[PDB]
């Protein structure tokens, strides 16, 4: 429930 | 579980605004967070996300560098810091909760109207579209920003009301109509009023319509 | 960017018809993180399902998502006059979160014929130096309708503007408003003030008018 999937430096 | 955004209203472009919205019935700080938008007659758009912990935000290119995200977990409250705002930033902004690495939103808020214009707070004139099964109505005309409220002998008429969707006039101002279809064999007895509530200028109005002399 | 494409645009189906919508990604999407969502006007975003294939608690049975890799299905499988709607697909598996632009389910109906009135502008209104002309078109079916103004067989172009509600609750049908915009001095100077309205319902167009005065 606390993190989103994201690649490494998206702004 | 409930989220309840505020801070909407009516700013001028380049303006700032700051929404909040509150959450209550769960823990809030174990819980990513989201802000999710929707321009008036279009589709949904993600706007802005942020970690449990508010140590990572995340932006949508559309508003990179212009908004802030944030929350207080100590508050129960999430942020949305509005800067250099433009006209296509107009709309109705709402708070999701993510849940699961987040899989999707679970719980929204209400929604909260932000409108971007240079066009300045203005109350309606409303005038009365007159009987000639019968139609009447009111005109609703020349107002800012959205919205509006329309209703017939205060709550009391519903069936057969039709209030439309407003349009932006070429004098960057809006209008609309409301009309109601009745007994032609009422006219002239059953009194009709249209209740107009325009909350962003304070001006409310009831106004009796009847057939022309 | 995953772009989620969702087709048809929009559906119009009878109530018992099962309802086939479509989300195609632009690249593969993990199916956990695939969910759809239900709008109706005024409303927020309801989750019908998450992880594509999971109904959120209380939604019906009739509901039923299914889907994998790129390609993504949310299936109504008999359509209930409270399912008419819009609907949403969101992927949260990747920056940045993003929803398809949605598929509109409106309700089939038969065909209806506007009852259509008209109304002069109020003498309250032409204190002003406006004057706004109403031509109401009510509870018709299908959405497709035109008007044309007509002042002193003048044709008009361009001074008019429209509004259509959404489909009807009790009946699904729509309801039109367009409003011919003069100046007082203009509307003093013609007579024979026209609306002439061509739809699916009507054998041949009807046209409404009255006399200035
Ligand atoms: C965001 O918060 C979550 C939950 O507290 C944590 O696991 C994660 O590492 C944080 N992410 C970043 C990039 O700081």
């Amino acid at each position: 429930d606390a993190e989103f999937r994201h690649d490494s430096g998206y702004e | 579980v409930e989220l309840v955004e505020s801070g909407g209203g009516l700013v001028q472009p380049g303006g700032s605004l700051r929404l909040s919205c509150a959450a209550s019935g769960f823990t809030f700080s174990s819980y990513a967070m989201s802000w999710v938008r929707q321009a008036p007659g279009k589709g949904l758009e993600w706007v802005s996300a942020i970690n449990a912990s508010g140590t990572r935000t995340y932006y949508a290119d559309s508003v990179k560098g212009r908004f802030t995200i944030s929350r207080d977990n100590s508050k129960n409250t999430l942020y949305l810091q509005m800067n250099s705002l433009r006209a296509e930033d107009t709309a109705v902004y709402y708070c999701a909760r993510g849940k699961g690495y987040v899989r999707y939103f679970d719980v929204w808020g209400q929604g909260t109207l932000v409108t971007v214009s240079s066009a300045s707070t203005k109350g309606p004139s409303v005038f009365p579209l007159a009987p000639s099964t019968a139609a009447l109505g009111c005109l609703v005309k020349d107002y800012f920003p959205e919205p509006v409220t329309v209703s017939w002998n205060s709550g009391a008429l519903t069936s057969g009301v039709h209030t439309f969707p407003a349009v932006l006039q070429s004098s960057g101002l809006y209008s609309l109509s409301s009309v109601v279809t009745v007994p032609s064999s009422s006219l002239g007895t059953q009194t009709y009023i249209c209740n107009v509530n325009h909350k962003p200028s304070n001006t409310k109005v009831d106004k009796k319509v009847e057939p022309k002399s | 960017d995953i772009v989620l494409t969702q087709s048809p645009a929009t559906l119009s189906l009878s109530p018992g018809e099962r309802a086939t919508l479509s989300c195609r990604a632009s690249q593969s999407v993990s199916s956990s993180y695939l969910a759809w969502y239900q709008q109706k006007p005024g409303q927020a975003p309801r989750l019908l399902i998450y992880g594509a294939s999971s109904r959120a608690t209380g939604v019906p049975a009739r509901f039923s998502g299914s889907g994998s890799g790129t390609d993504f299905t949310l299936t109504i499988s008999s359509l209930e006059p409270e399912d008419f709607a819009t609907y949403y697909c969101l992927q949260i598996y990747n920056m940045p979160i993003t929803f398809g632009q949605g598929t509109k389910v409106e309700i089939k109906r038969t065909v209806a014929a506007p009852s259509v009135f008209i109304f002069p502008p109020s003498d309250e209104q032409l204190k002003s130096g406006t004057a706004s002309v109403v031509c109401l078109l009510n509870n018709f079916y299908p959405r497709e309708a035109k008007v044309q103004w007509k002042v002193d067989n003048a044709l008009q172009s361009g001074n008019s503007q429209e509004s259509v509600t959404e489909q009807d609750s009790k009946d699904s049908t729509y309801s039109l408003s367009s409003t011919l915009t003069l100046s007082k001095a203009d509307y003093e100077k013609h007579k024979v003030y026209a609306c002439e309205v061509t739809h699916q319902g009507l054998s041949s167009p009807v046209t409404k008018s009255f006399n200035r005065g």
